[PDB]
């Protein structure tokens, strides 16, 4: 499965929960940004590597990184 | 002194090069389709 | 199913494509990615690849020399 | 003389190769008419080649065993031996011409970066300026050692971006 | 909101049939069926290639993967306004629900969702590799 | 590539006893494409003809098989993963979908060759035909001619 | 109501846009922030559909940018007809057409270019032509450079009246939507008007002019003492002498006599023995008749009448038991699309540009066309690329549409559904058909490779050996040869010589004769069928899977231009129906390159060649037959053996050859560095040289950025189709003009 991080510097937008086409990621209430909410991550598993999430993301350097990590037929898109 | 007959490429070239590649190429791919008890 | 080869890497092991086969083959000789990899394991692994390095080009050689001395002039 | 050579204007090699080459013109200037504008053409060339035979030896170039100008780029062999009209002083005249885009190019870049919109003053380009600046160049040499002397050529590094490291 | 309740007996949009249906895979490993409510029967584009009407009222089709179900589920919601729902069925009959899993849409932040791959510094502050080398296994800085 | 030419083309003129032709023909790219390309390439092609084959035809076969490896090379380098995995997804389906070939079956899913696989694949590819294809014309070209 | 209808004054015209780069689009009018802003705005520049949603305002665009066109080509035959009138050797060439070689450019003496200036004949120095020009102009009947002057003012005064009629058409008076929606009304007057009375006109001018002034000259008359055009038309007298029935009038076209008109109204076939081309009298009974039939085909279409067919109603008409809805929603996508008219435009004139060299080097249609070998081998290449280009435009646009202007809600279970619904059975099968073409002709190659090498000729397909002979092909050139005496008994003649019988020779040179067809043509017909295929497979699988694969269920949001979606799923690069078009562009190429060589070779083998006292000498000695079985023959006897005049060009007029031929080898490699890298690298590249203008004050406002993943896949083609292209350019002029 793919790692996916959130990093403090997320500032909520939700571009990134947006742009996933597998719905790897979600908001959760936060603390640390004006916006109150923070992204995670709790669908990794479903990940394939599309990079969508950190294309989303505006912040510098980018608050979702994505590490291409071992092939599952799901992290491999495969529908066979 | 250390001379093969001169057979030995009608036998050797056949087995080295078609025989044992065959016999390689079975046992690896065996392996390779095995699973992890 | 989790496959045997390679056994090196749990995760090319659980890969269910083709890409493990060829992958399997492509990180066998990087030691230091290998599962569970100490660094005194890695240097005696090394150690015995030099080994074996050195056992080919011995053979190499004597090869060279036998078929020059039995089919040459 | 240097590494063997020899004068074009003493090359055996250097004469066949002049006649070769308008023996060539000669042979096609024949299947045309005395006035005939092919014939005008022909002769302008093989008068051209002439002048070049003769300017390239007055010269004093050094010819190979080729037959063929060869240029001598030591500063050293070419201001003892008569050969610094080949590489030394077009040296000379080049960096000025280089230098001189450079600098004039440089001093638009600075003066456009203090306006309102400096990327649409390099896709259009404001032309009076650029044609003062044009002008202004003649002197770029004096200005550049003035500038390397005031310390105003180079940018602080503290004010340059790097990646981590 | 309660985890719903998958009825495999619900009309399908009417559609004559493809070639990017199912594969093999949705007998021997698993597949996916997306569900949703139309209030008017309106063609629409399949995932899969080819155009299908939806019918009036309950809808279910099944994909081979997660993400062609989302692709569905964008296309209804952006263009239809509708609320689609998907679930993973497993060949022995086990279904489990996938989307929205909560009931709520992810980009909706929702409260009792616990941050997962969260992690408290700037990418900047990560470990250089030599601190993490002949761990258990290949990993990066990030994880750690 | 470029070393390896200067030193054979030098040699070559030295061994034939005209230094005068790399003298005069090395100073322009039309000389080494026709006076060490083109001209040492005669015998080689002719390593077998409709006329008959000589000793340099294993030369001849090999100097093409280079040429060969070198442009299956260019397919992994110039077309990309995304357009042979939507090609392979079809062929598993037309394999389902076929009587009796359906019934055999595959231990692992075929799938396209990975981005930094296909670029090694294609350099192995690249970097074989011309390793072989070289060896190939610089033996027939030295061993023919002398 | 078909009816004219336009907008009066719709667009100001202002220079007020002119100073204001990337108006036309909503993200590029803001200016440019980075480099890559300029490479939009140019790349960006002709796509009105992604400048505006308007339908009228593209359609308004598309129009003027056509009568743009139309002066851009006006200008360019008007630069033909000026050169051909001041610099050019046309007159001498008229008096000695089989000995001087036409030339229409010539060089000014600077930096030593004046050697381009060859010795064409005729007094005259200057760089051979190929484009046929001086055929075309004899067979028009132009024998002054005051006619080649005159018509170059009126290609001028007509590119004033295209660019005239551009800026009117969008600023003045703008066609309405409606008026373009006229399809119907479009079609009845491009069928009758554009094609009948063009050929009808055309057929006028041939009768009146071209016919009586070729006759004059293939009797020998000198071009100065032939009566001038006007004085044909304007004497009856004159016509009459040279073709009796027209003392008669046109009595017999009213009175349906048209059999009087026998005399210039001909079906002889063949070709005329003293220039080698078809009888001007044949393709003036043939314009006739198609300037007859396109009249007729022009009056189908129901305009404001009741009378005529409605294209809607035909295509709804057509539908059958195995096709669902049928044509059903074509009307409405071809009225509403212009990338699907472009794409069905396209791919027709691509594979009629394919046609055209066919038929005009088997079938000569301009007196001394056929010996001049650099004109004839230049003309079948030239056409024959212009319409493979054509082709794969027809792809991109079918993928665009399929991107942009598809909409499910017009299309259930009509023909456009019903195969996007089977997709993955048409590609896999198609995949198949490739892998066995692909062996069983190319592997035949390898197999003779294998075999000669061995020295086992024996067992190689040949003539001699194992032969694999196209036996249809060679039953098709029976048939169409005996056809004069059966099939078609008012014929004289067989269309082509290709077919059989007598070879016609004229100058000495062998204008056309019968092309044998063996195993190496067998061979080479099947590489071809093969290169074909796969071309089709690449454009065809990215038009049909351009809105949506099982790897990518959502390509048609990411658009038809976009270099991936990222490397997940294993790897997506090169997903996008744009890039489909980028690699079937150098299968094209492949293809193309492999048919002009197969052409070139068998012309110069089997063909072209000096006819002597008993026996015809071809170029290359009939070689093709034994030496086109295997790759190592085609590398020997036709790269290698016909590179000399390009690698010997060097001290010549032909010495620019040999410099576009390196030039050309170096465009291509350079193009590799495009295609194998990837713009990750060239970004970091760039900020380290970026931090050196940065310490030295001279960074540029507009932050310097490597090209996109898609404009690095775009720069890299194009150089490999130019050099490779140019390469092939070079050495084919060169070889043809020396052993012409
Ligand atoms: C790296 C060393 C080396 C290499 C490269 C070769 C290569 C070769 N050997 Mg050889 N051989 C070697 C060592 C080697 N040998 C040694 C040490 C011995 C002593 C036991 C022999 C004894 C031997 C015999 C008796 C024969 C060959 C033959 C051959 C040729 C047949 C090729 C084949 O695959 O069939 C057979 C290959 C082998 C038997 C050796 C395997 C080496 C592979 C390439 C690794 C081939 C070119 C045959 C021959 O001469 O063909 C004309 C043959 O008759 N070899
Ligand atoms: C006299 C003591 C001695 C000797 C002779 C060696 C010898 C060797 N050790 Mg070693 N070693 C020693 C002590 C010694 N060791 C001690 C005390 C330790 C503990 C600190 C180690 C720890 C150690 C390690 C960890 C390793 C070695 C290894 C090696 C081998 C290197 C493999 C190689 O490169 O080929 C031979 C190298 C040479 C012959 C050097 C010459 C190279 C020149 C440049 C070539 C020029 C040749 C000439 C100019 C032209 C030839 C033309 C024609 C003949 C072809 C080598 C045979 C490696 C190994 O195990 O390999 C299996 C390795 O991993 N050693
Ligand atoms: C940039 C590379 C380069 C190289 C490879 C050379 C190489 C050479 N230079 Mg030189 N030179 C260079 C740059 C270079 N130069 C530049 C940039 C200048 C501008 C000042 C000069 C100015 C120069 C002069 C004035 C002379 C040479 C000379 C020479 C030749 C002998 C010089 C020597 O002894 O050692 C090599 C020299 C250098 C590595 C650097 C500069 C040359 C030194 C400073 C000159 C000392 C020469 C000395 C008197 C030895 C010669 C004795 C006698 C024959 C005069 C020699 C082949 C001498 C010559 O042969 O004239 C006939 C000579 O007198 N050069
Ligand atoms: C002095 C006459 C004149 C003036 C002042 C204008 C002014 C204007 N026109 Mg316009 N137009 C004119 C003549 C004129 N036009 C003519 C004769 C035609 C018929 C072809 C058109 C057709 C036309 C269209 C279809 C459109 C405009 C548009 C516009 C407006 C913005 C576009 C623009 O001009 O930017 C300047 C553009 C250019 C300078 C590009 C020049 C294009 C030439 C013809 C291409 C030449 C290429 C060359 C032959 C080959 C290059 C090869 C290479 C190797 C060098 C603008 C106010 C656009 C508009 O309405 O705004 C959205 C619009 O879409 N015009
Ligand atoms: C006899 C009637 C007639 C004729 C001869 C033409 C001819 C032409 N039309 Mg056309 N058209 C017509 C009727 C006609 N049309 C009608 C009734 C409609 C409305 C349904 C259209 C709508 C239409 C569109 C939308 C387009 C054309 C286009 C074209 C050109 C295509 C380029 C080509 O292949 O030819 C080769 C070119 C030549 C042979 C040059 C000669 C052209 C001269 C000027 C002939 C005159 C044509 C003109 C219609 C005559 C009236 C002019 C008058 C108003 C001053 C072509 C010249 C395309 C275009 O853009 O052209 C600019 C195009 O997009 N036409
Ligand atoms: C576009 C095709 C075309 C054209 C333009 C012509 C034109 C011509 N043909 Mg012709 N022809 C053609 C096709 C064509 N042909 C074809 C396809 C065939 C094969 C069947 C023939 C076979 C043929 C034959 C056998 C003959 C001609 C002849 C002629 C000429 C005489 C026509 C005639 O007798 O009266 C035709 C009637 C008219 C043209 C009507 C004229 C109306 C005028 C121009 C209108 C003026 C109005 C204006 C307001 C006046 C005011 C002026 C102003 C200053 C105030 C004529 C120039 C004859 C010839 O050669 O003469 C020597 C002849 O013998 N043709
Ligand atoms: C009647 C023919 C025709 C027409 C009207 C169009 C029209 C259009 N095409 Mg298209 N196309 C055609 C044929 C045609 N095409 C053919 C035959 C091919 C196959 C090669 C293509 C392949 C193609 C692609 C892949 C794309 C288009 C696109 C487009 C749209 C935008 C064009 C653009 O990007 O502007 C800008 C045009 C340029 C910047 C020109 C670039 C310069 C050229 C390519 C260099 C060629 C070499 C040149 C001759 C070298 C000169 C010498 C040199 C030393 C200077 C536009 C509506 C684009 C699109 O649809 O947007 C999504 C798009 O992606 N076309
Ligand atoms: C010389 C280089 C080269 C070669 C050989 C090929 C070959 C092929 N390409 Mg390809 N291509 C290339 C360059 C090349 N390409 C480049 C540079 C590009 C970039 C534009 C592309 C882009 C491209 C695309 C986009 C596609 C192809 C496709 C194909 C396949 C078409 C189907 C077929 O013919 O199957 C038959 C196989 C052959 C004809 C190869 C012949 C090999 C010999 C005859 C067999 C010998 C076997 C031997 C005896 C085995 C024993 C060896 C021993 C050691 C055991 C084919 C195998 C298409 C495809 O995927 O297939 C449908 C496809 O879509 N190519
Ligand atoms: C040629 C195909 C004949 C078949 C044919 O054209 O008959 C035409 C057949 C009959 O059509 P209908 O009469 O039902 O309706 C046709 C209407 O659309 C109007 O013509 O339509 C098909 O079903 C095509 C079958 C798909 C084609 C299956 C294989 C395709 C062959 C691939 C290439 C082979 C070479
Ligand atoms: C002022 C100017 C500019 C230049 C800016 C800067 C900072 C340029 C940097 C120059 C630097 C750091 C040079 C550093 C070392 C240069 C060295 C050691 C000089 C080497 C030259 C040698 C050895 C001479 C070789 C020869 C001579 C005598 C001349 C010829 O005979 C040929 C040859 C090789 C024999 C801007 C902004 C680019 C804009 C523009 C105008
Ligand atoms: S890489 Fe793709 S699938 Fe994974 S979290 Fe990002 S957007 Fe979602
Ligand atoms: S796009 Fe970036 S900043 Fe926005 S919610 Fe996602 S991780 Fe946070
Ligand atoms: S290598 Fe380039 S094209 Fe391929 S997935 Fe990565 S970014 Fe996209």
């Amino acid at each position: 499965a793919h790692i996916v991080k959130i990093y403090d510097t997320c500032i909520g937008c939700t571009q990134c929960v947006r742009a996933c086409p597998l719905d790897v990621l979600e908001m959760v209430p936060w603390d640390g940004c004006k916006a109150s909410q923070m992204a995670s991550a709790p669908r990794t598993e479903d990940c394939v590597g599309c990079k969508r999430c950190e294309t989303a993301c505006p912040t510098d350097f980018l608050s979702v990184r994505v590490y291409l990590g071992s092939e599952s037929t799901r992290s491999m898109g495969l529908s066979y | 002194p250390f001379v093969p007959p001169s057979w030995a490429p009608s036998v050797f070239v056949p087995l080295t090069g078609l025989v044992l590649p065959a016999i390689a190429m079975a046992t690896l791919f065996v392996y390779i389709e095995k699973e992890a008890p | 199913a989790t496959k045997l080869f390679p056994k090196f890497s749990q995760g090319l092991a659980q890969d269910p494509t083709t890409r493990r086969i060829w992958y399997g083959l492509a990180m066998a000789h990087d030691f230091e990615s290998h599962d569970g990899m100490t660094e005194e394991n890695l240097y005696q692994k090394i150690f015995a690849s030099h080994f074996g390095q050195l056992s080919i080009i011995f053979l190499w050689t004597s090869g060279n020399l036998f078929h020059v001395a039995w089919q040459g002039n | 003389d240097i590494a063997g050579l020899t004068p074009c204007s003493e090359s055996k090699a250097y004469a066949k190769l002049e006649k070769k080459e308008l023996k060539t013109l000669e042979k096609r200037l024949k299947q045309y008419e005395a006035d005939s504008a092919p014939a005008v053409a022909l002769k302008a060339t093989m008068e051209r080649t002439k002048a070049r035979f003769a300017n390239y030896a007055k010269a004093g170039l050094l010819c190979g065993n080729d037959g063929l100008p060869h240029l001598i780029a030591d500063p050293g062999l070419a201001l003892k031996y008569g050969h610094a009209g080949e590489v030394f002083i077009p040296t000379f005249g080049f960096l000025y011409v280089a230098g001189y885009i450079g600098y004039v190019g440089r001093q638009y870049l600075i003066a456009v970066k203090g306006e309102a919109k400096p990327t649409d003053k390099e896709i259009i380009i404001d032309v009076p300026l650029a044609t003062k600046l044009a002008w202004q160049g003649a002197g770029w040499p004096l200005a550049a050692v003035q500038e390397l002397q005031r310390g105003t050529l180079l940018e602080k590094e503290e004010n340059i971006t790097v990646s981590p490291r | 909101w309660t985890v719903p309740t998958l009825n495999p007996d619900t009309p399908s949009p009417i559609f004559g049939g493809s070639t990017g249906g199912l594969l093999r895979k949705a007998q021997t490993e698993e597949f996916y069926v997306i569900t949703w409510e139309a209030k008017k029967e309106q063609i629409f584009e399949m995932p899969t290639g080819g155009a299908a009407i939806m019918r009036q009222g309950p809808n279910l089709l099944k994909f081979g993967k997660k993400e062609q179900c989302l692709a569905l589920t964008t296309q209804l919601r952006n263009k239809f306004k509708l609320t689609p729902c998907f679930y993973r069925v497993f060949p022995d009959g086990k279904v489990q629900y996938l989307h929205p899993a909560d009931g709520v849409y992810p980009e909706k932040v929702n409260a009792g969702r616990v941050g997962a791959n969260q992690n408290m510094r700037r990418i900047g502050q990560n470990v250089n590799p030599i601190k993490v080398k002949f761990s258990g296994r290949m990993m990066s800085p990030a994880e750690i | 590539g470029w070393v390896t030419f200067y030193w054979h083309w030098k040699h070559l003129t030295l061994w034939q006893g005209n230094v005068a032709q790399f003298d005069e023909s090395s100073t322009y790219l039309m000389g080494w494409l026709r006076d060490y390309l083109w001209l040492n390439s005669s015998q080689l092609i002719n390593g077998y003809n409709p006329f008959g084959m000589n000793s340099l035809s294993v030369w001849a076969w090999t100097f093409l098989f280079g040429h060969l490896i070198y442009a299956t090379g260019f397919m992994f380098l110039i077309s990309w993963r995304g357009y042979w995995q939507e090609l392979i997804e079809t062929l598993v389906w037309a394999h389902e979908k076929t009587p009796l070939a359906n019934l055999v079956y595959w231990k692992d899913k075929p799938v396209a060759l990975s981005i930094v696989q296909a670029r090694l694949v294609g350099l192995a590819h690249f970097s074989v035909g011309y390793i072989f294809t070289y060896a190939a014309f610089l033996i027939a070209s030295t061993s023919g001619r002398f | 109501k078909v009816k004219i209808a336009v907008d009066r004054n719709p667009v100001e015209t202002s220079f007020e846009k002119w100073a204001k780069p990337g108006h036309f689009s909503r993200t590029l009018s803001k200016g440019p922030n980075t480099t890559t802003w300029i490479w939009n705005l140019h790349a960006d520049a002709h796509d009105f559909d992604s400048h505006t949603s308007d339908l009228e305002e593209i359609s308004r665009k598309v129009f003027s940018a056509h009568f743009g066109q139309l002066g851009i080509i006006f200008i360019w035959l008007s630069g033909m007809y000026f050169h051909g009138a001041r610099f050019s050797n046309y007159e001498a060439w008229l008096s000695d057409p089989t000995h001087i070689k036409p030339s229409a450019q010539v060089v000014w003496p600077i930096v030593g270019q004046e050697i381009l200036n060859g010795d064409v004949g005729g007094g005259f120095q200057g760089i051979q032509i190929t484009s046929g020009f001086f055929q075309l102009w004899r067979a028009s009947g132009i024998t002054s450079e005051l006619q080649l002057y005159t018509t170059a003012i009126g290609g001028l005064v007509m590119a004033a009246a295209m660019f005239f009629a551009g800026w009117f058409h969008y600023h003045k008076a703008a066609p309405k939507l409606e008026w373009f929606q006229n399809v119907e009304s479009m079609l009845n007057h491009h069928l009758g008007g554009l094609l009948g009375l063009g050929s009808l006109a055309w057929a006028g001018h041939q009768i009146h002019v071209s016919l009586p002034v070729n006759k004059l000259l293939d009797a020998g008359v000198d071009p100065k003492e032939i009566p001038l055009p006007h004085d044909l038309l304007l004497n009856r007298a004159i016509m009459a002498d040279l073709y009796p029935s027209f003392a008669k009038g046109i009595a017999p076209f009213f009175t349906l006599n048209w059999s009087e008109y026998s005399d210039f109204l001909t079906f002889k076939g063949g070709l005329n023995p003293v220039t080698g081309g078809l009888w001007l009298s044949d393709t003036a009974h043939h314009h006739v008749a198609i300037a007859v039939l396109f009249l007729v085909a022009g009056h189908m279409y129901r305009t404001n009448w009741g009378i005529g067919h409605s294209m809607k109603e035909i295509l709804e008409a057509h539908r059958g038991p195995f096709t669902g809805e049928g044509h059903v929603g074509l009307y409405e996508i071809l009225t509403t699309s212009w990338h699907a008219q472009l794409a069905i435009n396209l791919a027709l004139f691509g594979s009629l540009s394919i046609i055209v060299a066919h038929h005009m080097y088997a079938m000569p249609p301009y007196p001394y066309l056929a010996t001049d070998y650099g004109t004839q081998l230049s003309l079948f290449t030239h056409h024959t690329w212009i319409g493979g280009f054509c082709i794969v435009g027809a792809g991109a646009h079918a993928a665009i549409f399929m991107v942009r202007d598809y909409d499910p809600t017009n299309n259930y279970n009509n023909l456009l559904d019903r195969v996007i619904r089977h997709r993955d059975a048409i590609i896999s099968h198609l995949n198949w058909v490739c892998i066995f073409l692909g062996f069983h002709s190319f592997g035949l190659y390898i197999h003779n490779d294998t075999m000669s090498a061995l020295g086992r000729p024996q067992d190689m397909f040949s003539d001699t050996a194992i032969q694999l002979q196209p036996v249809f092909a060679q039953w098709i050139q029976n048939t169409h040869f005996l056809a004069p005496q059966l099939t078609a008994p008012n014929a004289l003649a067989a269309t082509s010589l290709t077919w059989g019988g007598d070879l016609v020779a004229v100058g000495g040179k062998v204008a056309m004769m019968p092309i044998s067809l063996g195993t190496s043509d067998f061979m080479v017909h099947h590489i071809h069928a093969f290169t074909i295929h796969v071309t089709v497979l690449i454009l065809l699988k990215g038009v049909l899977f351009a809105r949506s694969s099982r790897l990518i269920p959502d390509k048609a949001n990411l658009g038809f231009r976009f270099p991936c979606d990222g490397p997940g799923r294993g790897g997506t690069c090169q997903v996008s129906a744009w890039d489909h078009v980028f690699l079937g562009l150098f299968w094209m190429y492949n293809s193309l390159s492999i048919v002009i060589f197969h052409f070139s070779w068998k012309m110069q083998s089997d063909v072209w060649g000096t006819v002597t006292a008993s026996g015809v000498s071809h170029i290359t000695g009939g070689n093709f037959a034994q030496s086109a079985n295997t790759i190592n023959g085609w590398l020997r006897d036709f790269l290698w053996a016909q590179s000399s005049q390009v690698i010997q060009s060097y001290g010549s007029a032909l010495s620019a050859y040999g410099l576009i031929f390196l030039g050309a080898h170096f465009v291509w490699a350079f193009s590799l560095m495009f295609l194998f890298s990837g713009r990750g690298y060239w970004q970091e590249l760039i900020e380290s040289i970026v931090w050196a203008h940065n310490k030295l004050k001279v960074a540029p406002a507009i932050q310097p950025r490597a090209l996109s993943i898609t404009q690095g896949r775009a720069v890299g083609v194009a150089h490999y189709l130019l050099g490779g292209i140019a390469t092939t350019w070079s050495f084919f002029l060169a070889r043809i003009i020396s052993v012409g």
